[PDB]
């Protein structure tokens, strides 16, 4: 980035990467629900 | 377009079949001066708010976000939706409530010490999966239920809002500059006048008039009976560029006095240097970002979703109504998606997240509009006219030479024109007009030969009242919450209005495509 | 009423028959709302004239004439024309060709050593002399061989000149007051400003404009379908007045910046005390007249019998045309009689001799006019309006503190709308207009359908051409020969236009009443 | 009148009177001329 920064385990494309793989997980969770109900 | 499937994702597929297969025709329907003009028309008419806003954002966020982020994310989010978008005739672009929210959730940063761009890319994270799931279950298709009372609220409100702003910049010119017996002729001018000085306002009050005057008076000339007539159209098209150069050489031809022009930022680089850089880290930049404030980042952005959902699809409703004769298709799924979504992409890169506005849309759509021989003919829908907007908007950094020497009253002028040409279309200015006529004089309209003209005006009255509560809702601190006293008419005219009108007047005042029951 | 009698003073005695029986009329025709904004127009529209003509009255004859004289001139004609004139909707007083016959013999007085005051004495003696036999021959009929070519020139280039004029005080207010970046904050105020002062010029633009808006609009608002049709009548007639109050009083809520403001003067006497009293001796006031002038003044009395009768008898057939909707008649004898022996007996008092103005009583009868359900319904014809104009334009001195808050600029602006409104009823404009126009949109008139567009385009241009020759004369020293050169368009139109426009064409293009042969 | 002024034979309304007396001479003797003309 810019001027003195905290340095973290994950740099910026890790961390995108991770929360990117998070959401996609409850994206599926969530319309895996949805393909369970209005089915049984 | 607006008919659920029952399908994940079926809107979104079935938006893509509707308009993708014009795409050869969206890039060769734009060989036309037309098209040129509205080009010409809107760059500015885009670029001055986004040199506003950022400004303003810059000034409120400590130049977090600022004049450079938002001309760069207004390009790449303009250029990505005339590539993309089901409809390309939307223009994508800061507002009023954006700002208000960016001013809002600035504070509860700097109260809670919270890291305010950091917040920003959890915000548009938490976009990114809210806009998903919204297309996924098809819900844009809730927007059947905004009839044309709400849409005409809106956008009569939009329109009154704009026009009252552009008066509020000129008053302000007086203010700063007032008119004086003495004044102090040494005044130093860096980098804003640091003291009145003469002739200022009033020759700012001077260009407004005229290029309005000369933009009102070019749009008659396109429907006058003078001069060979395709020469009548080609000028007519150029009516606003022509009216501008001619405003902006009338100033370059007055150096003594002082008008403020057109200011852009030095280069494409952020705001500033030392608070952030072009990527911001989600953990944090000088401090690690709280757990609790990653999963409280859902309701901020919650009310940006329906902020923008709203301000979007009312206005994909509005410029896609089937009097303005698009044949193209618009859809209320795909550009809903990319909106959104590119906003919460934006938001990682420190950048501000957009919306469809409503008067830069509507310009943009009339602008393509070709009357025939009072009644509409065609519209010229293509993709080719927004992405240069959208590429002209991001060079206009390098482009400062030429924009240096234009003032903001031409643009000013231009925003009156803009604002009085966005009520053509609206019938609740129609029927405000009526208010002040004689019913002898009143059209041939359905809502009039079929509906008592007491009962018309009180159902005008009944949306004048939610006017001015609206207008009093944006006035106050709590302006975040109008989309919901916006969507609170939907009840209104669904369930209050019937109790007091008939079915039969209901169908000839509120008609979706104005036919007579 | 130009037929030839062969009786001594025929056409006088005819006059008194044809529109005295009327006078009972002339009275009670006034009680009307329209009469009364009438008033306050044509009292301004005779006034400031009266001003500005009076002052560079004063400033070309060194005071001998000036504008105390020429108030008191005007008022008392207009006064005695409306009591007993046979055509009172016109309006009496100073033009510029009579300003320029009054330099021209102040300089050949000068130059001779005459006295000019005593000079015009003998100049108003031979005067009556010349419009005594006139009349008394019935001198007046040759008035029927200026056609619709002659006036219809003659009107526009009037108005034109007007409207030149009007814009030319503007351009120098702007010389006076230009533009600077800096000003010299102590200027001499009196008695008026030493050197330039800020916003001045660009007030001055603003008022002018902005009254030439509001009159416009409230025009236009008068012809439009808003309000109960009784109010908008009533206010529509009141347009000018109402835009010259906003104006005025918007001036008058700025008060840092100057603006020029009507200056009469301190009261009812001689502009120069030293220089001759009320009464001029026609044998001489310092020095004794010599006996040739005394017969040599016939020959200046001419030229000014040749000036005055050619305006006032082509503003009368202009005001009385069978379109203009006039049942009570004119009198081109009794009305001739009227002004130049008013003249001739003012000369003794050492006062200007006035003529029936066109562009000021064209505006009065304009001001009359009602308009029907696009056509003229009929003219409110009376004497009252006029002699109010008259009395109000005498008591102008006493009104000193209402005058001195009504700038030149909100008057300059009802000058500009009194040019264009001017325009409305003349043929040769609206054939200029069709120039520009595509030859299928050209309207339904005998001209069009009858001859040939191009053939009627060369009938305009030709006119175009005379149009130029006047307007070159009118700007050479020779401008005295603006009459004659008028003139030379009779034989223009009856030998040399028969030479190349068939006969069918003429009738068609030339028509007194606007009929189709 | 004003300041000094030269004393004439006549004054203003005398030498006045005698003008118009001589202007109505005049006229009255081009219409007995042309009263004479026309008939003969
Ligand atoms: C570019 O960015 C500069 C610094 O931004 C810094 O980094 C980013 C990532 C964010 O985290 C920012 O919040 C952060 O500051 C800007 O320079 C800053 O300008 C402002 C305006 O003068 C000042 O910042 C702070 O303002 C606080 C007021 O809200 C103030 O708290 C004080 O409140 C009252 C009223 O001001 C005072 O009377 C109290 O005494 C109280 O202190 C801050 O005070 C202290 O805070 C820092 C924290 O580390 C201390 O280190 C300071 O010494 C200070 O005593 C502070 O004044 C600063 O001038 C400045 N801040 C820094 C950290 O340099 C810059 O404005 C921006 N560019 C543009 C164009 O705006
Ligand atoms: C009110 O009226 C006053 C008097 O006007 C005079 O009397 C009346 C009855 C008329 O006959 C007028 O035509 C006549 O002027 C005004 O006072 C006069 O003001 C003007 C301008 O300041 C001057 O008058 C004369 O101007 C002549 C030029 O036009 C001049 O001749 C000179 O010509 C050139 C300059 O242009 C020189 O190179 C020559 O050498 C020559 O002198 C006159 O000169 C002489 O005239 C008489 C002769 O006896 C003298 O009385 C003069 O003082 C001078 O010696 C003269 O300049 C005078 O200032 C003045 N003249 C008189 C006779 O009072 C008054 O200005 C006016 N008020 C207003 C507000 O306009
Ligand atoms: C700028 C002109 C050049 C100067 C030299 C002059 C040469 C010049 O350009 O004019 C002659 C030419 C005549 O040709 P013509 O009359 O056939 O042309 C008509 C003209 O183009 C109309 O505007 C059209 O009306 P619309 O809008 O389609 O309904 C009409 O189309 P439509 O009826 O078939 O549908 C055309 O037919 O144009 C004019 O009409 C005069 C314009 C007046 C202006 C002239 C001066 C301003
Ligand atoms: C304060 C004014 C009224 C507002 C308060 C409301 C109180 C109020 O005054 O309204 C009743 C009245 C209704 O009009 P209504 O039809 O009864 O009266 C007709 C109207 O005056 C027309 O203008 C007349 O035609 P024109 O023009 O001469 O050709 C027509 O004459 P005619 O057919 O017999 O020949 C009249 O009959 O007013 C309006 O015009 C409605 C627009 C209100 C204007 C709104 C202005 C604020
Ligand atoms: C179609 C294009 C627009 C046309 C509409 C005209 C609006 C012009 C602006 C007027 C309102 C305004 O701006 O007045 C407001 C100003 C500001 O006063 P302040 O006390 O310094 O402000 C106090 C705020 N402080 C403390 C920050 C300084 O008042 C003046 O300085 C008085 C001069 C106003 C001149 C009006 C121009 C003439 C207009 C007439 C045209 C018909
Ligand atoms: C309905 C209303 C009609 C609109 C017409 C507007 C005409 C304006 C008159 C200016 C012409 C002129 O003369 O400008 C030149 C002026 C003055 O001339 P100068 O040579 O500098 O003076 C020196 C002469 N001395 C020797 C007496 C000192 O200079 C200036 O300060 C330039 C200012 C001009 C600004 C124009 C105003 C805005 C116009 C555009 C509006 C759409
Ligand atoms: C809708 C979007 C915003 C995802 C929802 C956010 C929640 C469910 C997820 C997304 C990414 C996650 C973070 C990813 C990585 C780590 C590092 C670990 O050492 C502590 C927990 C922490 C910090 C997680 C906390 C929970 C978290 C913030
Ligand atoms: C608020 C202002 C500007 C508007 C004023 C206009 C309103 C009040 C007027 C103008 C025309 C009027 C209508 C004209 C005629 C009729 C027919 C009558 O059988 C019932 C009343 C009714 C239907 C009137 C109701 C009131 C009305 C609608
Ligand atoms: C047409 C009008 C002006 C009348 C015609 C003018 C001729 C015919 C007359 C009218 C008035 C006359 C003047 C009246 C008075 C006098 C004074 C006297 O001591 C000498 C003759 C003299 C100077 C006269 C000369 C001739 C005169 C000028
Ligand atoms: C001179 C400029 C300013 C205006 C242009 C308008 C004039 C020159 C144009 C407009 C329409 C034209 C006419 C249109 C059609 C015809 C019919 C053709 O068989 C002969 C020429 C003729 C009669 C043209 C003559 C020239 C014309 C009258």
């Amino acid at each position: 980035g810019e001027r003195v920064q905290l340095a973290h385990h994950f740099s910026e494309p890790e961390i995108t990467l991770i929360i990117f793989g998070v959401m996609a997980g409850v994206i599926g969770t969530i319309l895996l629900i949805s393909y369970g109900i209005r089915r049984l | 377009p607006l008919q659920q499937t029952g399908q994940l994702f079926g809107g979104l597929v079935r938006d893509i079949r509707r308009r993708y297969p014009y795409y050869l025709s969206d890039i060769t329907d734009a060989f036309s001066p037309q098209v040129l003009a509205a080009v010409i028309f809107i760059y500015f008419a885009a670029l001055s708010p986004a040199i506003t806003f950022g400004g303003l954002l810059g000034e409120k966020t400590r130049n977090q976000m600022g004049v450079s982020e938002l001309l760069i994310s207004t390009a790449v989010q303009g250029i990505l939706f005339a590539l993309l978008g089901a409809q390309p005739l939307l223009v994508v672009g800061f507002s009023g409530p954006l700002l208000v929210f960016e001013e809002a959730f600035f504070s509860f940063c700097e109260t809670n010490g919270l890291e305010y761009i950091v917040g920003r890319v959890w915000i548009g994270f938490w976009l990114i999966l809210l806009v998903v799931l919204v297309v996924a279950f098809e819900g844009s298709f809730l927007v059947r239920f905004i009839s044309r009372y709400t849409q005409e609220i809106f956008s009569f409100l939009i329109s009154l809002i704009f026009i009252y702003e552009t008066f509020s910049k000129l008053i302000k010119i007086f203010q700063d500059h007032p008119l004086q017996k003495t004044y102090n002729y040494n005044v130093l001018m860096v980098p804003k006048p640091q003291g009145p000085l003469p002739n200022t306002a009033l020759l700012s009050l001077v260009l407004m008039a005229g290029t309005f005057f000369f933009a009102m008076m070019l749009r008659k000339f396109k429907n006058s009976s003078y001069f060979p007539g395709k020469l009548r159209r080609v000028i007519g098209d150029f009516g606003v560029p022509i009216s501008i150069l001619i405003m902006v050489l009338v100033d370059f031809f007055i150096q003594d006095t002082y008008t403020q022009k057109l200011s852009v930022p030095d280069g494409f680089k952020v705001s500033n240097s030392s608070a952030r850089g072009w990527v911001i880290h989600p953990l944090g930049l000088r401090s690690e970002f709280p757990i609790w404030m990653m999963f409280a980042s859902a309701l901020p952005a919650l009310l940006v979703f329906i902020l923008i959902f709203l301000e979007s699809q009312i206005t994909t409703l509005i410029v896609s109504k089937p009097e303005r004769k698009m044949v193209k298709g618009s859809g209320f799924h795909l550009d809903l998606l990319l909106v959104v979504g590119m906003g919460g992409v934006a938001a990682l890169f420190g950048m501000p997240w957009l919306s469809a506005t409503t008067v830069r849309s509507v310009t943009h759509a009339n602008a393509l509009t070709v009357m025939g021989k009072a009644q509409i003919q065609e519209v010229k829908e293509q993709r080719i006219s927004g992405l240069l907007v959208a590429v002209l908007v991001g060079l206009s950094i390098l482009m400062e030479p030429i924009l240096s020497r234009i003032p903001l009253a031409v643009l000013f002028g231009i925003f009156l024109y803009m604002g009085v040409t966005s009520l053509s279309g609206i019938q609740l200015f129609d029927r405000i007009l009526l208010l002040f006529k004689p019913p002898k004089y009143h059209p041939d309209v359905p809502y009039v030969k079929r509906v008592k003209t007491w009962r018309m005006h009180l159902f005008t009255g009944i949306q004048i009242i939610c006017l001015a509560v609206l207008w009093v809702v944006k006035s106050t601190p709590a302006s975040l919450a109008l989309p919901f006293v916006l969507i609170l008419t939907v009840p209104l005219r669904r369930v209050l209005l019937p109790l007091i009108f008939r079915n039969v007047e209901l169908q000839c005042l509120d008609a979706d495509d104005a036919k007579a029951t």
